[PDB]
RNA sequence: GGAUUUUUGGAGCAUCGACCUGGUAUUGCAGUACCUCCAGGAACGGUGC
């Protein structure tokens, strides 16, 4: 089974998506598609050796994301 | 999987620029759907003034960034 | 369908990702290398054909130069890693 | 009618002729400039034509601003905390003002990145040695009243008021 | 199907556009013909080579793999596809 | 869903892969993460390369810009549609 | 209604500093050709003027802030919480007494 | 200005309104924990505002002692009152009533039916001070502290239950060394536990509790708070025993104990204070820690579906009938009618009869199609 | 939805844009990479190696 269906079933979860070019956006992921497009609201983005800015809404692509970080209160057996 | 419009550049002396600062020049003898070109009388120009003759070269589409036609085309 | 699922299970049990099938059989920790020179050691809960892994209780270590570089590491409870950044995956780590 | 965020949100913000983001606010007659921080630093030029602003003060911290248009107004005094609010200011249009004394341009030398200035149609320019005092006050300004600075004018500014 | 930025790039043929290469080179010229895979064929192109040295080349063709951006002219801003 | 179409024709800033940020009115999008930014302005940060020099950002306006998905990293909303 | 309220507040401030019931700063002002209709008890504003005079008299108390400083109400949140609980208990007792009076009337 | 008369009475009325709002908040029953925490935060904000108002009113007594000699004088009086009445004799052309003298503090200290929040506390939110895993004081988040402890210990042999068992100790032996790098994580854990204790009870006096904790740390913990029967007296900073109380009193002012060590009373005093604060927070909030451990055990013992369930908690009718057609009736004050049949039905009605009775024309059948007032007057005069 | 053009990863030198001084011809109606040339100083900045 593909891992995109497990990531698509996530709403109102405070995750942290670390991008490829030293960027990390921590926020509440509100939308996920089949192309791993993460649309989040009220996120904080920190670039490579820069100050963490705050954005009201963000839309990160699938090919630009490098890793994800989920909270500890999230079961993986029901999402797969 | 549509092929590029390389019919005007066929059998014409052009010069392409590969990735990493590489550049070559020659006559395009064909085209591919994956943007792969075949160059006859290929002369690769390095950062120095000398140019190395290759005879027949096959360049892929993942490395070719631009190609300027030196003829009227 | 069912035949495609059986072929995918056979390719996951006998193919190159069979060591990843060792990660879901006995719950053994694997070490995956990233593109940013960050090695993550941990158990793999879910995998796919595109090498997308779901890691639980993983430890990510890397080298950061401040001189001599230090081995600054972090520990994540649950994480997800895409298969595009996976370089080398070792089934049995040394330590 | 006082200036608020509703007049700035309903204004027309578009691209100007200098390839910069400008918001038009002509025909407002605002007596005081305040609550201008609602733009979120998304503009480079602010026009304030046909206004009744008696003093150019009360400007929030905007780093993206690079041009100020305060033409056709009644500004008699100038504020002092203008350099700390607009660090990237380059153009200043203070034409048709009520400046009479030469001391009003003394905070105007506080902007280090200022290069363009316009003090035409003002009573301060009618006095003697006004351009020399403006060159001796702010040496970073390269264009003053649609005219470039001169080396002989800079020498006369450095020689005078010694 | 065809995308709306792809249709905007196909409708921008015949005007002066400016493509951007992956190495920082910006080539501005008249787009003769475009493709669905962002293949930009431009005449009277002005190459920059990421140093400002703008040389005038004729019949340039940049592929879609290295095309980072495509500055279109302002005449196509009132297109019905963008609405 | 239609989460990408909800922020259409608004003043959004998309971060490029090279570090630049293009702010403009993204009117058209596609499935390949393309963007059509009307009256776009690209800002690129420059390195100080010194001990006392500050970090600046050069901004240039281009107009209508067709940005492909291979260079776009993340897009954030900055301003409402005028 | 701001001018009448200000005049009532001024009358309550001038009447609270009197040393007698009838020897005040408003009884002599009525004979000085000054029209003051709020002094008579037949008007509805007299009930508010009496409460304003009572508040002015309670603002002149020795624990009201003239010669002493309140410490339990200003530097003890637990005392304020106990006073709020006592006020809630008094309101509940008043509601129970009103319910008992309504049951007796029924 | 009447700072002693009007301002003191206004401050007393504001304090009485705040006390009435606090009594109305305490008298109302609660149904949820988040709404009760929001009501407690609003009551704490109202108590802080009342304390600030009382502190502002208590400082307005310097000129009152000088003005009481002139205010209580019976020789003065109606002269200054007549001067103030002549000063208050301005133009009364502002015909506007202002009933918000006392009703506006009553409405500002109240809530609405759609949102149970006060007017100063309209921007307050429970999601900006507590996390989703805490549950507004129901549990405590310990996953980040366990991750920091696993990163500091550099070993994967410590689970959440082992970290909860190591954190449950108060006066036992520590898991690591006291002079190691675990004190930097323990200070952050104490700073998180202090904020969790301050968020779990906003109505309690935090300054008085901090002063009592500082007094217990200075007067008792610094003078041998744990007696014995090296075991008689133990020091928290030096981590060494003592033979008697006189030897400990002589070694308390010693040169290695003052600043001649790495864990003396000069540098390691803040770490000892943070450890004492963490011990006080564990002793005061042990029930919340036990509830968090029970919730963690219930989340670990459940399956995936149980954990997922726990974590989720018409123009045709207007065109055919002749409607939408503007018709003017000059008899009934030039009213509008959206239909000929509707106007014919409203002509023999009560509104047209009341409009025609003002002109003096009787309600008959001859004035049925009469629209103008002059034509109706001519028809009434012709008959 | 994994095989080259978008989405399961190639990760001290050269050039250009300016700043300041003098001579020089064009006085002209249009939707723009950049527009006259020479000489002198610079202790301005970006990009690639």
């Amino acid at each position: 089974m593909k891992l995109v269906r497990f990531l698509m079933k996530l709403s109102h979860e405070t995750v942290t998506i670390e991008l490829k070019n030293g960027t990390q956006v921590h926020g509440t992921i509100t939308g996920v598609d089949v192309s791993m497009n993460t649309h989040l609201k009220a996120v904080k983005m920190t670039l490579k050796n820069r100050e963490p800015v705050q954005l009201e809404t963000l839309s990160i692509r699938g090919n630009n994301i490098r890793y994800f970080i989920l909270p500890d209160s999230l079961p993986l057996d029901t999402l797969l | 999987a549509h092929p590029p419009e390389l019919k005007k550049f066929m059998d014409k002396k052009l010069s392409l620029k590969l990735n990493g600062g590489r550049h070559v020049q020659g006559i395009l003898r064909g085209f591919d759907p994956f943007m792969n070109l075949v160059i006859d009388e290929c002369v690769e120009m390095a950062t120095s003034g000398q140019q190395n003759n290759i005879g027949m070269v096959v360049i892929r589409g993942n490395s070719i960034i631009m190609l300027e036609a030196l003829e009227r085309v | 369908p069912e035949e495609l699922q059986k072929r995918e299970e056979e390719e996951f049990n006998t193919g190159p990702l069979s060591v990843l099938t060792q990660s879901v059989k006995n719950n053994t920790q694997v070490l995956i290398n990233c593109r940013n020179n960050k090695k993550l050691l941990g158990r793999v809960k879910a995998f796919d054909r595109h090498c997308n892994m779901v890691l639980e209780n993983v430890k990510e270590m890397w080298t950061e130069v401040p001189s001599k570089p230090v081995n600054k590491d972090r520990y994540i409870s649950k994480m997800f890693l895409r298969g595009d950044s996976v370089i080398v995956v070792l089934r049995n780590p040394l330590i | 009618v006082k200036l608020t965020a509703e007049l700035i949100e309903q204004a027309a913000q578009y691209t100007n002729a200098v390839r910069d983001r400008e918001l038009d606010l002509r025909g407002y007659k605002i007596p005081v400039i305040e609550n201008l921080g609602a733009t979120l630093d998304q503009f480079d030029a602010i026009d304030f034509s046909d206004n009744e602003i008696r003093k150019l003060d009360g400007f929030p911290l905007l780093r993206r601003l690079k041009t100020l248009l305060v033409n056709n107004n009644r500004i008699c005094r100038i504020g002092e905390g203008l350099d700390q609010a607009l660090p990237c200011l380059t153009e200043l249009i203070l034409t048709n003002n009520s400046l009479v004394e030469l001391g009003d341009l003394d905070p105007l030398a506080s902007l280090k990145s200022l290069t363009y200035l316009s003090i035409l149609r003002n009573p301060v320019t009618n006095k003697k040695h006004y351009r020399l005092y403006v060159i001796y006050k702010v040496p970073q300004v390269r264009v003053l009243d649609f005219q470039k600075v001169k080396l002989k004018e800079r020498q006369e500014a450095e020689k005078m008021f010694k | 199907s065809i995308g709306v930025p792809i249709k905007v790039l196909h409708e921008a043929e015949g005007h002066i556009v400016t493509c951007e290469t992956n190495t920082g080179e910006v080539y501005r010229g008249k787009l003769i013909e475009a493709e669905d895979n962002m293949n930009c064929q431009m005449s009277n192109i002005t190459v920059t080579y990421r140093d400002g040295r703008v040389a005038q080349l004729e019949q340039v063709y940049i592929r879609g793999s290295k095309i980072r951006f495509l500055i279109l002219p302002d005449m196509l801003k009132n297109a019905p596809m963008l609405k | 869903s239609s989460k990408m179409l909800q922020h259409i024709d608004y003043r959004m800033r998309c971060i490029l892969q090279d570090g630049r940020i293009f702010i403009g009115t993204f009117k058209a999008f596609d499935k390949h993460m393309n963007l059509i930014l009307c009256d776009c302005d690209e800002f690129r940060k420059i390195k100080p390369k010194n001990s006392k020099q500050a970090e600046r950002e050069e901004k240039r306006v281009l107009g209508l810009v067709l940005l492909r998905g291979e260079n776009l990293v993340s897009m954030t909303v900055e301003g409402p549609p005028p | 209604s701001a001018f009448d309220l200000d005049v009532v507040k001024l009358t309550a401030q001038f009447v609270a500093r009197n040393g007698r019931q009838f020897l005040t700063q408003l009884m002599q002002k009525e004979q000085r050709n000054y029209q003051f209709d709020f002094l008579r008890p037949q008007h509805s504003l007299f009930n508010y003027f009496t409460k304003l005079v009572e508040q002015y008299t309670k603002i002149l108390i020795p624990p009201k802030g003239l010669f002493s400083k309140l410490k339990k109400e200003a530097e003890n949140p637990r005392e304020v919480l106990d006073q709020v609980c006592y006020r809630v208990e008094w309101a509940k007792f008043q509601e129970r007494e009103r319910k008992k009076e309504e049951e007796e009337k029924e | 200005m009447e700072t002693i008369l009007e301002q003191q009475r206004r401050y007393h009325e504001e304090k009485e309104r705040l006390m009435d709002v606090m009594a109305k908040e305490m008298l109302t029953k609660k149904s949820t924990l988040r709404d009760q925490i929001n009501s407690d935060h609003r009551t704490r904000a109202m108590q802080d505002r009342y304390m600030e108002v009382s502190g502002n009113l208590r400082d307005l007594y310097d000129d009152k002692d000088g003005l009481r000699k002139e205010e209580l004088n019976a020789i003065s009086g109606p002269n200054e009152f007549a001067e103030f009445y002549n000063r208050l004799k301005q133009i009364k052309e502002f015909h506007r009533k202002h009933p918000n003298e006392i009703c506006v503090p009553m409405s500002v200290e109240f809530e609405e039916l759609l949102k149970a929040r006060e007017n100063p506390s309209e921007e307050a939110q429970n999601l900006v001070e507590f996390t989703d895993e805490e549950g507004y004081g129901r549990y405590l988040d310990l996953h980040d502290c366990y991750l920091k402890y696993i990163n500091l210990k550099a070993s994967e042999k410590l689970d959440y239950i082992t970290y909860l068992s190591i954190f449950d100790q108060l006066f036992d032996i520590p898991k690591e060394r006291k002079n190691a790098e675990y004190k930097r994580y323990l200070e952050m854990l104490l700073e998180y536990l202090q904020d969790y204790t301050d968020r779990v009870k906003p109505l309690q006096d935090q300054n008085e509790l901090f002063g009592k904790i500082q007094a217990e740390f200075e007067k008792k913990w610094e003078n041998g708070t744990f007696p014995g029967w090296e075991e008689r007296a133990q020091r928290l900073f030096s981590t060494k025993g003592k033979s008697l109380e006189s030897l400990d009193t002589s070694l308390f002012a010693k040169n290695p104990k003052s600043k001649g060590t790495k864990r003396d009373t000069e540098r390691n005093k803040d770490i000892a204070f943070l450890e004492a604060q963490i011990y006080e927070y564990v002793e005061i909030l042990g029930e919340q820690r036990h509830l968090t451990h029970e919730n963690v055990q219930r989340k670990q013992a459940r399956t995936g579906e149980e954990r997922e369930e726990e974590e989720e908690e018409p123009y045709w009718l207007y065109k055919l009938h002749g409607l939408n057609i503007n018709y003017n009736c000059e008899i009934c004050g030039n009213y509008t009618y959206r239909g000929p049949k509707a106007f014919q039905r409203h002509f023999a009605e009560w509104r047209h009869a009341h409009g025609m009775r003002c002109l003096g024309i009787p309600n008959t059948a001859h004035f049925a199609n009469v629209t103008q007032i002059e034509d109706a007057v001519s028809l009434w005069a012709k008959l």
